[PDB]
């Protein structure tokens, strides 16, 4: 009960990185693009 | 000290335009604003003035016509002052050279803080407009300005006007920026225009369609490169999927 | 065709206008516009503010200053060739009776019909918001012109630099007849012309497209059958890549 | 501002100091020399008062807002947000970020934007609401 305390520590960085990836993916994609355009 | 030049949306536009349509020839105008303390100058406004091929020069200027637009831009309610001028050089990157040194020079001695605008419009297909900003010495309250602090006393004492750059912004208005989204029910009427004679041809459109794909998949069985080989058929799929959805 | 084409400088120096006159409580506001229009294809590439001052329980008193199209004109040929005169601009939101009077002065000093630009300003319309009209006999009556963007290479990318379908299409379409029964209800008020000879006939021309849409479905079936290859196609170059990954990844593994 | 450094956390006594120069030179401003003056005064009388609410510190730097200076009311703007920072105003926030919104001046902004920031300390989801209108 005090050990789901410890497990959440671990499990909540883990959600928070999962969906900071996802957001990423989206702007890399869109820089990619103008980026080729530039070179 | 730090300086900072904010260029306007409709400044950029009339400087782009004049000195593209000029070409080869140079374009030059006198930028229309205010100074604001040490740190930040506006320019809200632009003029063209006539047009120069020798590479601006002092006898070139003229004080008639800078005089007389003023004048007609007063009653139109622009009462605000001559901060600087701007010019092309198609050809030639965005720099000075001493001929536009001499210019500038002059415009210092009558202002005190000046600005040259450079705009290359070959630089300005770069996917990025290259523009520069550019002020000589002329000091008083650029005296903390070009482990250090001999150099730049003894380099304003040694010399007097020597250029440096100055950095970019950009500062514009919510209502410019919502007409430069709305570029890209005329929109409608074309779209869908398109859309409709699209489905007329095709019958035609079907068929050539296959004869690319026949092609892709006999290159693949001799192949056996692979990025073109997969464009062609992305482009294919691709054209499919948006005339199934036209109907 | 009968186009118009308008820069970005057009319109947000019209943008510039309506602040930098102080023009307020849905007032007018004139400028001239300026490109090349000797031709039916007008290209508007330049413009200016014109001193405008309106009464506020008249706008039939006007004062426009003609010495000043006819001065500035002359500073424009100065710097640029392509700068002439072809037609004005005004705030909107609609036309006014008042507007002919000034089409009227406009008339002489240009080598085509007159050019009157609705430019709104107030940036609450849906997609480019200005319309674009030409001032021809009937009276005298406005008439729409189809308006669009225009393009230099420079300009557009400059555009671009300072910023960085079927759902709309169909949207502005309901629209579109949302804004027509508007007009119709109004119209029955007022009665108890040309636009009930245009309901009609819209009418005659759903219903009479249903009997050919079941022609078009046949068609449309061989075209999804044929997409069901092309997935096929692509396919097979999607599955290559996964080999010459797997080569690469067994050789990694080994060293 | 170095009297202010030392002086941080014992600062009871060296707001009341300093403020007499705040009154001193919102009233003088014209030459360089007396804007660089009070810049350290104020980013000075800021570390004297921090974090207490000390309400006529408030008014005095903000009446070197008014006289628009980019030198001076950069330190003046920090300033209050030191000073008010943990609970602070609700006045204080409301004014503050207007100000921003309305001034034509870099260096004001900026320094209002981190005033603003700093008044914040502890205030968990009270805060949420001019974080908005920042972003």
């Amino acid at each position: 009960y005090f050990k789901l305390k410890k497990l959440e520590k671990e499990y909540e960085l883990l959600t928070l990185q999962e969906d900071y990836i996802k957001d990423e993916q989206r702007h890399l994609k869109r820089e990619l693009k103008r980026a080729q355009e530039e070179v | 000290t730090k300086e900072t030049v904010y260029i306007s949306s409709i400044a950029l536009l009339k400087m782009l335009k004049h000195g593209r349509a000029g070409v080869p020839m140079e374009v030059m105008g006198l930028m229309l604003g205010e100074f604001v303390d040490d740190y930040t100058v506006n320019v809200v406004d632009v003029f063209a003035m006539p047009q120069s091929g020798t590479g601006v020069s002092v006898e070139a200027v003229d004080d008639v016509f800078q005089a007389k637009m003023m004048d007609m831009l007063k009653q139109t309610g622009r009462d605000q002052m001559v901060v600087g001028w701007y010019h092309s050089h198609p050809g030639f990157g965005c720099w000075l050279s001493s001929v536009d040194v001499n210019t500038q020079k002059s415009f210092e001695q009558l202002n005190s803080r000046a600005v040259a605008v450079v705009v290359d419009p070959i630089q300005s297909v770069k996917g990025k407009v290259v523009i520069d900003a550019f002020r000589l010495i002329d000091t008083g309250a650029l005296i903390n300005n070009l482990l250090n602090k001999a150099n730049i006393q003894a380099l304003i004492h040694g010399l007097n006007r020597h250029y440096y750059s100055l950095n970019i912004d950009y500062h514009k208005t919510a209502k410019e920026t919502k007409m430069l989204m709305n570029l890209h029910y005329e929109e409608k009427e074309e779209s869908n225009l398109a859309a409709t004679k699209s489905m007329v041809k095709i019958a035609e459109q079907y068929s050539k369609r296959i004869e690319e794909e026949k092609e892709l998949t006999e290159e693949e069985l001799k192949t056996r490169p692979k990025k073109h080989l997969s464009e062609t058929a992305d482009e294919t799929l691709e054209n499919n999927i948006v005339s199934v959805l036209t109907a | 065709h009968e186009k118009v084409t308008i820069a970005p400088l057009v319109l947000l120096s019209a943008l510039d206008h309506y602040e930098r006159t102080q023009t307020k409580e849905n007032k007018r506001c004139v400028g001239v516009i300026l490109g090349d229009a000797n031709s039916s294809t007008i290209r508007v590439t330049n413009s200016f503010a014109l001193p405008f001052e309106e009464d506020e329980k008249n706008s039939d008193v006007w004062f426009l200053d003609h010495n000043y199209i006819e001065n500035m004109n002359e500073m424009c040929k100065k710097i640029n060739a392509k700068e002439k005169l072809i037609g004005w601009y005004h705030s909107g939101p609609k036309l006014r009776a008042s507007d002919l009077k000034i089409n009227e002065l406009f008339k002489k000093y240009t080598q085509n019909n007159p050019l009157l630009l609705i430019v709104d300003v107030k940036q609450q319309g849906v997609g480019l918001p200005t319309d674009a009209y030409v001032a021809i006999e009937q009276e005298k009556t406005f008439l729409h012109l189809p308006c669009t963007i225009e393009a230099e290479e420079a300009e557009e990318i400059g555009v671009e630099h300072l910023l960085r379908i079927r759902l709309t299409n169909q949207l502005k379409s309901l629209k579109g007849l949302q804004s027509k029964l508007k007009d119709v209800v109004e119209y029955l008020d007022k009665v108890i012309h040309t636009i009930l000879g245009k309901l009609q006939d819209v009418f005659n021309l759903n219903n009479l497209q249903k009997a050919l849409t079941v022609k078009t479905n046949d068609e449309l079936m061989v075209i999804y059958i044929s997409n069901l290859v092309r997935s096929i196609i692509a396919f097979d170059d999607l599955i290559e890549n996964k080999i010459q990954n797997k080569k690469i990844q067994e050789q990694r593994v080994k060293d | 501002y170095g009297l202010g450094l030392i002086y941080a956390g014992f600062g009871r006594d060296t707001t009341d100091y300093l403020k007499n120069i705040i009154v001193e030179n919102s009233g003088t401003s014209g030459d360089e020399d007396v804007d660089v003056l009070l810049h350290g005064a104020s980013l000075g009388i800021g570390l004297a008062a921090m974090g207490s609410a000390n309400i006529e510190v408030y008014e005095a730097l903000k009446e070197v807002l008014y006289n628009d200076s980019a030198t001076s009311g950069e330190a003046a703007a920090l300033g209050m947000g030191l000073c008010m920072l943990g609970t602070g105003k609700p006045e204080a926030i409301h004014d503050m970020f207007t100000y921003s919104q309305e001034t034509q001046h870099g260096n004001i902004t900026r320094g209002l934007a981190v005033g603003l920031a700093l008044i914040n300390y502890g205030r968990q989801e009270l805060a949420d609401d001019l974080i908005t209108k920042m972003l």
